[PDB]
């Protein structure tokens, strides 16, 4: 869940669309006050940092060793595992029995060839048994596995559809409420501008009438001065 | 959305206060107009 | 790690942005309240 | 998941802050231009 409580006066469904030129001016300015404002690395709104691998109770030392190996590998995507002896798993050839080879050594390497042949025989027999089992009872298992997998697909699909319906609901309801508020603010802003213009014109006309009433005040003052001089 | 709800609210009080002050100052402008008009009519009465 | 670094970058950008928002909020209040009280002085002609 | 949702919140609030920056810039430009025009003219 988000933890930011900073409130902007941004109402996108009713505010006019910002043009790209003064938009780019806005990121340019935000960048320059970001340059002058120092960055806080220990800000409380920042989540705690990712702990390193060594002190974590999760990863075993084998896992840090493998992570270090794959990190030291220059191409992590092409990093591969030390493969087993598939050359030894392959079918054996007839060994070359040398005449100068001793009987014990020849018997020992024939024994090793026999070991490999018997291991391959048992492996191939198990493979054939599993192949026959898959022939006789594999199609229904494949069907039920695909059916379960597409059932999980349906579950994820209905979850995403429910979230999208939540988004659609929120967007439409706030379109309505924002539009009502935007009509209100548009009315108040136009009324404020018209009132400013009207009061400026009003005080201009009142200042002009103040000029004539001061003219008549001076006229009465001059008349009183003339009457006092003549009397 | 919660943030925008509070933003809309505070924008209503801000703009309502601004337009109310402008209209009150307009009313004071008409009061000043009435006072100066009464003074002008009084000077018309004194001259005539 | 990369998305965490981008989160820190966006945090710094948002903090700078909200400080500029506060400064411009006082600027708009000053300019709007000054223009709202803009009276009309006596427009005396240049004698 | 936590870092992704916080990043999305930060991105959306940053775009909101940019929009408020734009709106306040238009407000300041209109107010200052009107004040300058009125102080230049005088006789409205």
């Amino acid at each position: 869940m988000p933890a930011i409580t900073t409130v902007h006066e941004s109402l996108p469904y009713i505010d006019p669309e910002p043009t790209p030129e003064q938009r780019a001016a806005a990121e340019a300015l935000i960048a320059e006050e970001r340059a002058k404002v120092p960055d806080d690395p220990y800000h409380a709104l920042l989540p705690p940092p990712l702990p390193p691998l060594n002190e974590s109770r999760h990863l075993t030392p084998i896992l840090q060793n493998e992570l270090a190996r794959l990190a030291s590998s220059p191409d992590p995507q092409a990093a591969k595992m030390d493969a087993l002896d598939f050359s030894r798993y392959e079918a054996p050839e007839m060994p070359s029995i040398d005449s100068s080879q001793s009987l014990e050594e020849t018997a020992s390497q024939l024994w090793e060839t026999l070991k490999q042949a018997y291991t391959a025989q048992a492996y191939l027999s198990a493979r054939r048994a599993h192949l026959a089992l898959l022939d006789t009872h594999g199609k229904n298992a494949w069907l039920i596995g695909n059916w379960h997998l597409e059932g999980e697909v349906k579950a994820v699909e209905k979850e995403l559809a429910e979230t999208k319906r939540e988004i659609d609901r929120v967007s439409l309801a706030r379109q309505g409420m924002q539009e009502a508020a935007g009509a209100e603010l548009k009315s108040l802003e136009e009324t404020w501008k018209a009132g400013v213009g009207r009061v400026l014109e009003t005080e201009a006309a009142a200042e002009k009438l103040r000029i004539e009433v001061l003219e008549e005040r001076r006229r009465l003052a001059e008349a009183q001065a003339a009457l006092a001089v003549g009397n | 959305r919660a943030s925008e709800e509070q933003a809309i609210q505070r924008r209503l009080e801000a703009l309502r206060a601004e337009v109310a002050f402008v209209s009150t100052r307009e009313r004071k402008a008409q009061e000043l107009y009435r006072k100066l008009r009464d003074e002008l009519e009084e000077l018309r009465l004194e001259q005539a | 790690a990369r998305v965490r670094e981008e989160l820190a970058t966006a945090l710094y950008q948002h903090d700078a942005a909200v400080r500029v928002i506060a400064r411009l909020t006082r600027e708009r209040d000053e300019a709007r309240e000054a223009l709202a009280r803009l009276t009309v002085t006596g427009a005396a002609p240049a004698a």
